[PDB]
Formats: C-alpha cells, structure tokens, sequence
C-alpha cells in the first residue's frame, strides 16, 4: 500500500 | 576441547613405538604408487579450489597483496579482493567458464 | 609449529558420526554376524521436528518419492542432500522418534482419480473424510504431472457460464482458461466460485453428456466448519454429484495444504483426459503459498521476498498450466481453473498476488469499498480483464456487452463530479444515471445463479432503456418483474438458437412494453 | 535409574536441551527437572539428533545448571479436568493458583490432541443476542461459533469481552471457561473478584455450583507458559464438550499472545524466520489450536477470542492468519475510539457469516445492509467534507451525512461494566428493538 | 546393540567420535591400547609431511587417501578399532579431526581410569 | 573458566560447568557479567560494563548465585548504576541486603483491588486522570513535552506528603534513568537533594555512555529496589525514564547475539521485556503485607506516534495512559495533557472523593469544550451556547496550567477546581486566572484546607461555608 | 491508465522514447510533429489537475 499513500500525497499536493 | 588440553600434544606421549616405526618405511612407496593421481603442491603459487558466477576461490597464493592482479593459467586475469585464512577469493576479468576446479 | 595445520577440523559433512558408526560397530568381534542396519532401501530418522524429519540412509530414494515411516504416517522425500534426506511429514510429527525406520515405497505421490471420486470429501492425499467408505471406482495416478504442450491444446472457444451477471457480461470466461478471483477478506470470492459451481448444477441437466461440467473445489487452509457448511450447501442444492471436495484444512499438516491443489488438479484432470469438461477452484491459493513457505523454511532453503522461496512462481505456474482446452486429437476436453488470491488491504503489488496475476488470463478484482456500497458481487469493472475477450463470450451477450463496457467506462470517469448537486450538465447526468441503472442492474443475491439467457434479456432491458423510467432505488425488484412478466418462450428460444436473432429482437422489444414497473 | 533419567545439555533462554542415554521421549511430552526451586516442567518440541531433545520450559530457566537430571513423565502436559474444576484458577500445568487446596479431578487429560474430524462437525446457524447494537445489527454472533474481537492497544476489546461475559455468560445455562492468554495479572484478579461478587464463582464446599473455570497464564509468565495456556483452557472446555456433552463458552483473552509466545520460542530454536519476524509455523500452530475450538455433534463451544493486532496493522500476518478461522469478526478501530464512540466497532470491516437473508430475516439483513451502505457513502465523502466543507455538497449527500452522523452516534452504547469509570448506566438492548430503531 | 555407557558426557561431532571409540574399545577392553595408537598417530602426523598432506590439502582425491590409509594400516599389529576408525575418518577427509578426537578420548579414559 | 572470544557485547566463556543460567559472573578486570546463553560447548556472557577491558584468556569467576543487587533501606538517597554499585561517591551501601533482579510477579490471588490514591501534586493529572497506588500509568509523549517534569513533581509531592501522614502510609520513590544524559541525571540529583526529596528517593541511573546491558538491567535493578518496599508492607513509587531507550538497548543486545529481529528490528520478546518489568508494580493483598508499587513508564514517541511498536507494547501492559500533546505544549499550556486520549482504568473508584464529586463536571465541561473547539476553529457563528462553554473550557484549560517543580497539595487542588467549575472565577480575563487561583488558595482560611484534607469529602456544611468564603476573594479583573 | 480509458494500443505517449527521434535521422518534418504532440500531451496532463 506504499504506492497508494504516494498517490494520495500527490493528489493532496495538487489540491 | 580447549587450547590448554590441545597444546600438550606437541610433546611426544606415545610410550610405545609399534606403529610409528614400521609404517614410516611403508608410507613413502605408498605415496609413490599414487604419484599419478596427485597435483604438485602450491605454496607460493595458487590452485583454484572452486569457481562460480565469475568468482574463483584460489587455494594457496601465500604472498599476494590485497588487490593484486592475479593471472590464471587460462590467460584471464583476476584481482585478489578478499584474503581468507586458508584460501584467496579472487574475481574473474571476463569468461569464468575457462576456469575449472584445479 | 608443524601441528598447527591439523589443529582445527575441516569437516565436509555434518553427520560424520553417523558414517563412522556404520564402520566402528562392526569392529567389535562379536558384532559381525548381521549386526548392521541396512540403508540401501531403508532409512533411520536423525532429527525430527516441526513436521520435518531428516533421514539418514535411503540411497535408492527418488526426489519427490512418497516414503512411509514405521509409525504409519507417510512422507514425501523432498530434499535429497549429500549425506541425508530431508523428508516432510504428511501428518502429526509427534508419532516420530529419532531412530525410527523410514521405508520408501518407490512411488512418486499418488492420488485416486476416476468417476468414483464424484461427491467424495477427500484430503490432499486421497483419503476420504466424509464417512462414506473408501474410493471404489477409481484409479491411482500421479500428483505432479507434466502440463500439456503446444500441440496438445486448441483455441478456447466454448463459454463456461458462471451465472453471475457482473462476470458473464463484462469478464467472460471460456471453458479452458484460468480466471483469478482476487480480493480482500470477506469480499465475495468464495461466493462467486460457489455460484460458478451451482450454475453447473442448473446447466448440466439441459446439456448432453459431452458438454457437462464436473466441478472440483479445493479448500486449502480454510476451517473445517467452512468445508462442512459447503458440503451441506452442495448437498442441499444437490450439486455434490458433480463436485469433488478436496480439503486440506488449517488443522491438517503443511505438506497436505501444499499438495491439496496439486491433488485436486490430478483429480480434475481425469475429465480433461477423457473428453469431459472440468472446472477447478483452487480456493485460497495464498494459503497454499504460505504452506509451501513454511515447508521450505523448515527445510533450510534460503528465503526471498516476504520470506518466500524463489520457485514459488514455479509452484503456481506448474499448477495452473495444467488447465487448458485440449484439441480434438486428444479428446477435446477442458479444465477451467479458478485460483483465489487474497490481498491484504488492497496491496496488489505483493509477491504471490503479482505472480498469480502474471500467470492467469483473466482476473476478477473484488474490492472491499464497492462491497459496502450495496454492489454485491463487488466487481471492480475497471481492473478486471478477460484475455479471451469476445472469443468465448456468449452471442447475444456480445451484442450488448460492448455497450455495457463503454457506458460503465464513461460512468467510471463521471465520478468526482456528482458531489456538486446544482452542477447539471444534462449529458453527463444522462450517462451518470445510466451508469447507476447498469450498476444496480448487475446485483445478485448469493447462492442464486441466473441462467445466461435471462441474464442477456435482463441486461438488454437495461442497456436499451426499458428500465430507464424507474428510479435508481427500485431496480433490484424491477429486474425480477422484467424476468417474470415476459413470455417464457423468449428464454426458451434464446437458449436454443444461440444469439438474439432479428426474428426475436422485435418480440421482446414489445414484451418489455407489456411489463409493469414499480415506478413511473 | 541410569536409563530414563536425562541431563540438561544446554540452555538458551526459555529453551532447554536435555540429552538422554536411551529412550528419548516423544515430541510434545512433559519433562520434570530435578532439584529446581519451582516445579519446572519442560515440554519437548524437537529431536536434535544427538540423543538430544529441545524442550520449551513452562517456567523460568533462571538457575538451571548443565548437569541437572531430568526425569520423563512419558506423557504430555496433563491438566485436571472434570466438574470439580468449576471455580478454580489454573496455570499451564494444572496447578491451582487461587490457594483453595488441590483440584478435584475427575480425569487427567493431556493438552495435545487431534482436532475433531470432518464427519463430527455440526452445521447449525442460530443467533446469539448480546445486547450490543453493532454486534446484534451488523455482525450477529453465531451460537456455537467463533468470535474474534480485533483491534489493539486501548480500543476496548478487554472491556467488550467483560461485557460479553456479563451479558451472555449468566443467561446461558451452560458452563463457561475463561482462558487468559497473556493479558494482565491485574485483570485476572479483577475478574476473579468480580466473578465471586456476581455468583458465577463460589468458594468453600459449594464450589461445584459455580459455572466458570478460570485458566490463567497471564503476561508475567515466560513464553513457554503463554504458548500453552490456551491449550489448557481448550482441554478444560473440551472435557465439558466431549464428555459432559453440553454447550459451553470459551472467552480466550489476547490470542495474539499465543502466536507471540511461539514466536519468542521459535527465535531460539534456530528456525529461519518468516515474514515480519514471526515463526515459519504460524498458520499450522494457529490451525492446530483454533480447529480444536469447534462445535461438534455432541456439544458446543461458543468462543469469543480477543485478538490483539500489532501497532494497529491488519495486514500483519498474525491477525491476518487468524481472520480465516473466525465466523463472526468484530474489528475495533482507534480512529472511531478517538471520536468518543464506544464500543469502537468498525461497522465497515466487522463481518459475519450469520448476516445472511435466509437466517436472520430479510428485515434485519436489509437494515444492516442499508446501514453499511449509508456509512460507506459517508466514508467516500470524508475528504470532501475535510477540504471543501459541508456547504457545497448535494442535497442527498448532505442528508446521508446527517443520517450517517446520527447512526454513528447511535451505534455507540453505554456498557453494564463500563459505568465504574464513566457514570452512564449500561443499557441492554433487545434485538427487534434495535432493528426497528435502525 | 548393547554399548557400555561412557563415564562423562561430552560435546558434539568430534567428541561423539571419541564417545563411540571409548564405547567400542570398552566393549573390547582395549581402552589403553587405542590410546597408545592414537598417541602414535599424533606423533606420526608430527613426523612426516606426506601424511599431514592427506589432511590439510583439499586437492587430494578421496580414493588415493582411502587406499593409502588402508595399505599403510594393513600391518604392524594395529587394532581393528583403530584401523576401521582411520578408514572411516580418511574416507570423509576427517583426518584433521584426530587431534581433537584423541583429547576427548583422553578425558573419557581419565574419567574411567578414575 | 577461560574466555574464548569477546566482541559484539558477548563473552564466549569456556568451561564453567557449574554455572547457572542467569548467574552473575565476574571477570578478572572487575567488570561483572551475566551467564545468559548456557551452550553445550561454552557459556555466553553479556558484559555489564565496557568490554574493552576483557581479553581472550581472561579468567571468569562465578559468584555462586543469580544476578542480584543490594536492596533495602540503605539505598534511599544513594545514586546507583544498573547493578547497585553507588556512583555518588559517599562510600559503600550500608544497611542493605542483596536480592535478585529477575523474580516472578505475584499471581492472581496475591493482588488486591486498588483503593487508596497516589497524589501526584499536579492538579491536571490528579483532576482528570487520577492514579491509585498499584497503578501502571504510562506517561507517553513526544520529545521535550514534559514527561520527566510530571514524574519529578510526583516524587516531590511524595516528599511533601510523607511528613504529614503516619509511617504506615508513606511513599518511597525510585527514579530509573535509562539512556538519559549524565548531565541531566546530575541536575536531577541536585534538585532532589536541594528540595529534600533524596530522603525518600533512589536514583538508579544507567546513562547513555554506559554499555547496553546496563541500560537493559537498570529498570530491573530499580524494580528490585522498589520491590523491597512493596514486599514488606510499605509503599513504593517507581519511574522508568524512557523505556523506549531501554527497548533500544535491548534491541542492541539482541541484534548483537544474531537473534531474528521482528517489527522495527526489535526482537521477539520486547513485549515480554516490558511485561517482565511492569507487572511487578502491584498492590498486594492483606495477607502478603498490603504493600504497593506504582509505576510510571515514560515513552518518547516521534510525531504523536501512539501506534508505534514500543508505544502499543507499553499501552497494552499498563493500566492507564497519559498522552502529552506537543501542540498544547508549544502554546504555553503546561502540563500539556491530552484529555481525549488520556484515561485511567483504575481511576475514579480509588481517588479522592471530593475530587471524585467535583471533577466529573470538570471533565464534562472539558468534553463540551472539545466538542466546541472541534467545530469553532473557523470563527463562523456564535450561538451563545457553544460560546459560554467555550469560555468555560478556556477558563478550565487556563486553570489547569502549572509552574514546574511546584506540586500542589490535594485540598488546594480541589478548592481551586471547585472555584473554577462552580462559576466563582467567572468574568475574569483569561490571562489573569493564574494569579486568581493563587489568590484563592491564599485567601481562603487554612482551616478549610485542614478540614478538607481531614474528612476527605465535601460535606454539606463545607460547601456552604466555601461558597460564602469564595464570595470574599479579591480576584483580579473584578 | 490509458487502457482504463479504452484507448488501445495503450502506449504511453510521454514515456515512449527512441534513438530514431534525432532530427538528423528522420528530418524536421517528423521531429517537429513528435515534439508538438509530446508538448501538448504533457501540458494536458499538467492541466488535468484543475480540469478534473
Ligand atoms: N451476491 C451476494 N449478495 C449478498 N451477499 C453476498 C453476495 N455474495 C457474497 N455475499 C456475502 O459476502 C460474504 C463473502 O464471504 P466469502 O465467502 O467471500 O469469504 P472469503 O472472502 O472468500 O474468505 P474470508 O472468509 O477469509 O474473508 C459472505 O458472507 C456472503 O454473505
Ligand atoms: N509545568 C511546567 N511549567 C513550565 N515549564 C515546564 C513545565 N513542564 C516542563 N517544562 C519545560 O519543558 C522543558 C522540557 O521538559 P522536560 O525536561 O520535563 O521534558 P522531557 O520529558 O525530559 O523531554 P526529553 O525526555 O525529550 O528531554 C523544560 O525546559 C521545562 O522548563
Ligand atoms: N464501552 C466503553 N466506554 C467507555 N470507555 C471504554 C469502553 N471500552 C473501553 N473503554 C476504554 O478503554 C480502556 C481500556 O481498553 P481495554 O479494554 O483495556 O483494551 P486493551 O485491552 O486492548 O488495552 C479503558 O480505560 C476505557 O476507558
Ligand atoms: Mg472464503
Ligand atoms: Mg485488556
Ligand atoms: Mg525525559
């Protein structure tokens, strides 16, 4: 699940 | 095991000689009759003890420097990286298939 | 000092005393008269422990040969080391002592296969545990066999009807491919496999003998009460006469759990080698990989990623490659595999999950987020692939399956825009509600397999807007109203002709106009 | 006594090696150490191959010399079972540790036994009402099944199991066995005083009228003892199921401590470690325990096994292996316990096989599935409520947010045992009333 | 089948050979003969180089080592115990374990000689 | 016995056939050791101290007995290391008795229910998360949030109470500094001797320079020295400073013995390491002496990481949990107790009854203030019902501040709490409450504090007199 | 991701590289088109955060 937290980080940074 | 009970065998302690007297005359023709199935002993030379994945562990080589270009009898060179207590672990510059055990 | 070279010993072996004692105990003068244990065909246990026995002797044993201890429990000789044999134990290792005798049997591992295996709740070794006696009409074949080659196969043509609407339209399964049901814990995987078994009971009484499908369910690592409930369920539906229950549960020993899908594949390959059709579900294949991990780690093999061995890809590869559609020169049989891999909180990038996804053709990703949205079965329609595609899809279902895939593809990207209630577009709203119609169309209760013709009619009635007038919340019963209120002739000719003909698509176009929908 | 009297060869922590001159004991048999301060019972786990067994010690090995004679009992660890054990506290070797004289023993049963076979299994589905709303709504407990209370380190799985004892264990009629596997010693003393004050444990000569047997190997005990106290509680419950033939309860506290004790032992047996640091034989040891806790044709064992998760990690292999052995699962979460909700049952991860429309009725099933649907549609919008706010949602979404916020508070419930520290009196809810309320 | 018990237990894989040697030579009551023979072999390893070459060199084949240890120990009144011991220890290259099998044998005999 | 090899914190010792598993051996260089791994061919010995003084061939003598520290009433006031050798420089330990560090905790039948409180003198913890005697209360926090200050004020208040009570109820503290700096232990010993708390405290210090088994064994040495007081009918208090450092030292010990590491490279028995230790803090029954021992494990998390391995280990062992948030510490609120996470399981059944009936409304108002502050961060609307309890919770969090090293007796805690929760400190500006409660304790008659310590319950006469006295208070802000 | 959108063959246009993309070896008439397609696609993925 250590890719999903990176994608969530990228979505939160884009937001 | 200790060393204290193992150093004390350096002094002779047989108190009989019915084995070391007779076979000391038999051992030399016994090693003469298997002269063909030997290999000449290496002290300052080096004999390949094993080889694998481009790494040959070389028995012998009593005076290599750590990092010295060793050269196999196949013509391929090597580099003595780690020096173990009994053998030398060298690397293989190229084809490892031209290096056999021996 | 000249004595220092012989100071510390350089052993080429570990059980050196066991080789010395085979030559010093005859040096006693009174012990030359057959006072020697033979090790040519026998073997003495050196060290027992954790279901692993290391046996000295066994000079003529083969790798993978089933040996028998003198305690009665059997074992498989797995590691043939230079001075001993590492023998796994097929049972409790409490009955084994140091010094026990190991009698090899000369046989690589054998399981009883045949027509008498139907309905028999057996282990991964062949003993039935259902209490109906031994296996009678059987024959003893090998467990590990060579997979069929490139000549021995033909193209996957005929479909294997599942009975689940979320998979028979979107992720179609042909008779002879390997379809994985991957998900999380309590997401619907075993239920999809059980629906795939029960639909074979609903189907086999309508097809001839050459087209029947004999299921084999391989419960590896499950509870004993789960397999008891499943045997009770398959007997309550009457599908036990088509089903073999291979069961190495969690109480059973680790090599039994390791060999259960191999034993089941050997029991299901009998129908493949005799022109019949077979369907095997290696349920909880991750627990089989865990059992192989334990059996290898106690056998001193170097571990890799997640402490699995290296050849655990080969473990599932040589198991799954025995599922194929044979050519007409070899009988035309088929075996359709259904592995089940459990993920942990959606990490699909694990080791065993990526290996089984890399092996199998299809994949059915059941997600635990869409399970609690009411969408049961919880099929994530985006990630699920079926690499036979429309080559083995049911005709008639192929006429609407492209529309279903495209409309659900637009509905999957209309998300993250429906949370703004005033933001009407009147075109994304149409596909947004159409996706809700199609999503709530594909719901099913469990243990209720629908025949394929009723599935095609029910999804035809939703992809063409004949349930578009109802609300989003009453499509679970309007589906049943559409199934019941049409003529029974429509399913009767749609099952027989093979496709929605132009001589039928005007009949049921009008039969959906004489229906009563509970909403307008 | 030259033969059948072995000597201690080597000691590595809680792992003792005995070397014999002849007749090594069978594996899983009990040994006794001569001349130790306490009665130290070893248990053979391996055969090392040089006439040497590798034993797990059921007490401390502090003070073992490598010359101490060790006798063989020729049997496994055998505990006193029967009706006379009702109202006693036992350790892992069957001694009373409540100081009430010896244990009145009908039979002396060993703790190592085979699981009941496939044909001896019973397939029955009847509900067990517990009075909690989330359990009786979303994951109803099977009467004669297995129940796991996951969640770890202060979520309330030990309070919840006392509430389950207080609710079910007095209105049951059959016996009860509490097996404390590696929980606090203080909690065992609290339960002992609370079961004396409630009347399910009696002292004196009227001990036999009690309905609960305690088996404690609590967290002060060495890892040899914590790996075997669950098996002793299983032997005590299996005498009532197999011989007395009547339905029991078996509340095992912190069954993670069994796996952890076997992992502490299997670090020193020289086995190669599996995933994150556990033993390789996790699944087989846990199966050989957990398949003995089963309802057969003659009796029933209704078990509520609290399962501690490590560092709140459900992908840890020690609870993820345990997930396969349970009928009804009650996962507790700390993200809901930090919202003040109690009991902190995660409603979208706690499942059961009883939640089926054929068993509990289509009304209860459809209410539970609607509740799960409302909570899941709330959980999908949590980031939108977080960053964008409640003031831009749809009408239906900000109605489901209010309905979900009402049912999240409504799933919380004051407990009959928790009022010692919270003041609110506990409310035992009936089944049809909470179904009608939801 | 019926071996007399050693007076003191010992360690593994080099002391086990000494335990078996004391057990076998105590069945034959040659307990001080084989100690003298092992002492003679220790000093025989000390004397010549062609015998310690049979225990330190890793390029000697096992066939010539087995045939040398048999054809040397054929004669001179050697015990059957020491002959079969040296045959089994030369077949597996364990001739370098002689120096620490004889010490554990001396500890065993010192336990027995009381 | 001879030494075969030394390195990586172990001494492979030849011989010692008569040694016991866990026997304190003593090298020829004076440095002690423990016979940990009794192998078949050697004896593994960990070195209690620096192993740079040990060679191959050094002699290892056994002491005849298990690893033991001198315990008893002569240790009171003496700064010891992990084996009880005094390093304070005031001679050897007189009036003492050696006993083992590794003992079994007393069983189920030996403990009794906690009845009496352990007053810590910090009014935040004793008003919100109250502690009885025989309670394991984990002080878990971040780095530099004031855990050690809470423990120090607990010890100093034990000193202050010890002269106002009879001999039969006196608390003898034990401080166990594992992994702390030597400078910090020096400041703490200077504080404990200049306030007079070294009359009742032992300082078991294994600092960060010391070897790893010394930091491993120092909590067991402290627990033995406090189990002297627990076993003989007296009472004990023990503070394990930074058990995270003790678990890191045991991780170093385990990874230097080639043991398989588990989660976060910890060994398999790091739960058993802390369960062997924190389970000896008991409240014995009336047969065994009626003694007590109260533990306070200190755990340093990283970023509020309550879900770490060692944090969730020591949470599952202890009875309570005190979580000290850094976002309340950096906003001036000291001590920075997190009431949404801090809880005492033993709690209200064994606390001060006046505080039991004055602080239920205090935690109720703080619960409603948490409900308000969870929603009123934005400044949207003022509904005049959330705003009133917002001001009440602001006044209560300002009331629950405290200056360091100043423990307040329990009557002056409950009088200030009663003056805060009944509305008498209302309409005061919130930056002046720290003078207001000081003036309230100063101006109410000391007869009120005397009778409130005496009877231990707010009588119907006492609150009727106390309301009328709190009307007569020169409060700032008017 | 491009296979999720139904575009097959699911070649990623911003990770596919070649040594034949040098403007000497294919000329300007192919390299300018390839570079423009890459530029508008990468700008579209950059703008895809706000248009979604
Ligand atoms: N079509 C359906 N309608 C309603 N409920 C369903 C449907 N399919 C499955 N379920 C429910 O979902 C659950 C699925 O459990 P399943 O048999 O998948 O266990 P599993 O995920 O294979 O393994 P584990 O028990 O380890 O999680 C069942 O309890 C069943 O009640
Ligand atoms: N009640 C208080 N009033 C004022 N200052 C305080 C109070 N409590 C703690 N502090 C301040 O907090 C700082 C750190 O406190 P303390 O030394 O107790 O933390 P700690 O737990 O030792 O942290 P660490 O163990 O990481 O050093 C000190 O400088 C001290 O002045
Ligand atoms: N129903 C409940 N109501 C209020 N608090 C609870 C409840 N259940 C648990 N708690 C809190 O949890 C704490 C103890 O949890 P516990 O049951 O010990 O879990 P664990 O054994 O995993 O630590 C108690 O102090 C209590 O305050
Ligand atoms: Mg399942
Ligand atoms: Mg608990
Ligand atoms: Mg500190």
């Amino acid at each position: 699940s250590n890719q999903a937290v990176k994608q969530r980080i990228r979505a939160i940074k884009n937001i | 095991a200790d060393a204290k009970a193992l150093d004390e065998l350096r002094k002779p302690k047989f108190s009989s000689k019915y084995l070391i007297q007779h076979v000391s005359q038999k051992l030399i023709p016994a090693v003469k009759e298997w002269e063909k199935s030997y290999q000449p002993p290496v002290i300052h030379l080096g004999r390949v003890l094993s080889v694998g994945d481009g790494i040959a562990r070389v028995y012998g080589l009593k005076s290599v420097q750590a990092g010295e270009l060793v050269c196999f009898d196949s013509g391929v060179k090597g580099m003595a990286l780690n020096l173990q207590a009994d053998h030398v672990g060298v690397v293989v510059f190229g084809n490892d298939s031209v290096i056999h055990q021996g | 000092k000249a004595l220092d070279e012989l100071r510390k010993p350089k052993f080429s072996s570990k059980y050196l005393i066991q080789h010395v004692s085979q030559k010093l105990i005859p040096a006693v003068k009174e012990w030359e008269k057959s006072y020697q244990p033979p090790v040519i065909h026998l073997g003495r246990v050196l060290s027992v422990g954790d279901g692993i026995a290391r046996v000295y002797g066994l000079k003529s044993v083969q790798a993978g040969e089933l040996v028998c201890f003198d305690s009665g429990v059997k074992g498989m000789a797995l590691n043939l080391q230079a001075d001993h044999v590492g023998v796994v134990v097929f049972g409790n290792d409490s009955v084994i002592h140091q010094g026990d005798l190991v009698y090899r049997t000369g046989q690589i591992v054998n399981v009883p296969i045949g027509p008498g295996t139907l309905g028999r709740v057996t282990d991964g070794l062949g003993q039935p545990i259902d209490g109906k006696g031994p296996l009678t009409n059987v024959r003893s074949s090998l467990v590990e066999v060579k997979a069929p080659g490139i000549i021995a196969r033909q193209s996957v043509r005929e479909p294997l009807f599942t009975g689940v609407k979320a998979v028979d339209a979107l992720v179609p399964i042909g008779r002879g491919q390997r379809e994985l049901i991957i998900g999380d814990r309590q997401t619907g995987k075993t239920a999809v496999a059980i629906d795939a078994i029960i639909h074979q009971k609903n189907c086999n009484e309508q097809v001839p003998k050459a087209q029947r499908v004999y299921c084999v369910y391989v419960a590896v690592g499950q509870k004993r009460s789960t397999v008891a409930q499943l045997v009770k369920l398959f007997t309550q539906t009457g599908a036990m006469r088509y089903t073999i229950m291979v069961s190495a549960t969690a109480s059973d020993a680790a090599p039994l759990q390791f060999l259960a899908p191999y034993s089941g594949c050997a029991m299901a390959e009998y129908f493949r080698d005799t022109g019949k059709h077979g369907l095997i579900i290696y349920d909880d294949l991750s627990k089989q990989s865990v059992a192989y991990r334990q059996m290898s780690l106690l056998l001193r093999r170097p571990p890799g990623r997640e402490a699995f061995p290296g050849d655990v890809f080969y473990l599932h590869s040589r198991l799954l490659e025995r599922a194929a559609k044979l050519s007409k020169e070899l009988g035309g049989g088929s075996l359709t595999a259904f592995p089940v891999i459990e993920t942990q909180a959606g990490d699909v990038s694990a080791y065993i999950a990526t290996n089984v996804i890399s092996i199998t053709d299809g994949q059915i990703f059941l997600e635990t987020e869409l399970f609690y949205k009411g969408i049961r079965p919880a099929l994530n329609v985006g990630l699920s692939v079926s690499r036979v595609g429309s080559a083995a899809q049911f005709p008639g279902m192929k006429q609407v399956a492209g529309t279903l895939k495209l409309e659900l593809a637009q509905y999957r990207e209309v998300a993250a825009f429906a949370q703004f209630g005033s933001d009407l577009d009147a075109a994304t709203q149409y596909v947004l509600e159409r996706g809700a119609r199609l999503t709530e169309m594909l719901k099913q209760k469990q243990f209720a397999p629908i025949p394929i013709e009723r599935q095609t009619v029910a999804v035809y009635a939703a992809t063409k807007g004949f349930l578009d007038k109802v609300r989003v919340q009453d499509i679970v019963a309007a589906e049943e109203a559409v199934i019941s209120q049409v003529n029974p002739a429509v399913f009767k000719i749609l099952k027989a002709n093979g496709k929605i003909t132009p001589a039928l698509d005007a009949h049921l176009k009008a039969e959906l106009r004489k229906v009563k929908l509970p909403g307008a | 006594p030259a033969i059948d009297a072995g000597y201690v060869s080597q000691v590595i922590g809680p792992v003792v090696d005995v070397r014999f001159d002849g007749e090594l004991p069978s594996i899983l048999s009990s040994l006794e150490v001569e001349g130790h301060s306490v009665r130290l019972v070893l248990e053979v786990a391996q055969h090392m191959g040089d006439n040497t067994v590798r034993c797990i010690a059921m007490d401390s090995t502090d003070g073992l010399v490598r010359g101490q004679k060790v006798v063989d009992t020729g049997s496994p660890i055998k505990v006193p079972v029967g009706r006379g054990t009702l109202g006693r506290i036992m350790n892992v070797i069957g001694e009373p540790v409540d100081e009430q004289g010896p244990i009145d023993a009908a039979d002396i049963w060993s703790i190592h036994r085979e699981a009941p076979e496939f044909t001896e299994q019973s397939t029955e589905q009847e509900i067990l009402v517990t009075g909690i709303k989330v359990v009786d709504l979303l994951a109803p407990y099977q009467r004669g099944g297995k129940i796991g209370l996951f969640g770890g380190a202060g979520v309330g799985k030990t309070v919840l199991i006392m509430e389950l004892i207080n609710n079910v264990a007095k209105a049951h009629g059959g016996f009860s066995v509490f097996a404390g596997v590696g929980e606090r010693t203080r909690e065992g003393n609290d339960l002992y005083r609370e079961m004396i004050e409630s009347g399910v444990i009696k002292l004196g000569a009227e001990r036999g009228n009690s309905k609960c047997t305690l088996v404690y190997g609590q967290m002060n005990e060495p890892p040899g003892a914590r790996a075997r106290v669950a098996l002793t509680g299983l032997t005590v419950a299996e005498y009532f199921r197999d011989i007395e033939g009547q339905d029991v309860l078996l509340f095992v506290d912190n069954i993670f401590r069994f796996t952890q004790a076997n992992s502490e032992v299997s670090a020193l047996l020289g086995r190669i470690p599996s995933a994150v640091g556990y033993q390789p034989t996790l699944a087989t040891d846990l199966g050989g325990l957990q398949e003995r806790i089963t309802t057969t044709t003659k009796g029933s064992i209704t078990s509520v096994q609290a399962v501690y998760v490590p560092a709140d990690d459900l992908t840890d292999p020690a609870p993820a292996t345990t997930f396969a052995h349970l009928d009804a699962t009650t996962v507790l979460s700390r993200s809901i316990a930090e919202l003040g909700i109690y009991p902190a049952v995660d409603p979208l991860d706690s499942t059961s096989r009883m939640l089926n429309p054929n068993v509990i009725g289509a009304e209860h099933y459809n209410v539970a599935r609607g509740v799960q649907k409302v909570l899941q549609d709330y959980k999908n919008l949590q980031d939108i409520i977080a960053i964008l706010g409640m003031d831009e949602l749809s009408e239906e979404d900000k109605l489901t947010v209010a309905r979900a916020r009402k049912i999240q508070r409504f799933l919380s419930q004051p407990f009959q045992v928790a009022e010692v520290f919270t003041g609110t009196p506990g409310k035992y809810v009936d089944l049809a009333d909470t179904i009608s309320g939801f | 089948l019926k071996l007399p018990t050693a007076p003191l237990q010992l360690s593994g894989t080099s002391a086990q050979i000494a335990t078996l040697l004391w057990q076998v030579a105590a069945k034959e009551n040659q307990l001080d003969k084989v100690q003298d023979e092992l002492y003679q072999f220790i000093e025989l390893f000390k004397q010549h180089s062609e015998l310690r070459r049979l225990a330190t060199d890793p390029f000697v084949p096992t066939l010539v080592r087995t045939k040398i240890i048999s054809s040397v120990l054929k004669d001179s009144g050697a015990s059957e115990i020491t002959k079969k011991l040296f045959e089994a220890l030369a077949d597996e290259g364990a001739l370098s374990a002689l120096l620490e099998v004889t010490v554990n044998y001396e500890e065993l005999m010192l336990a027995h000689k009381k």
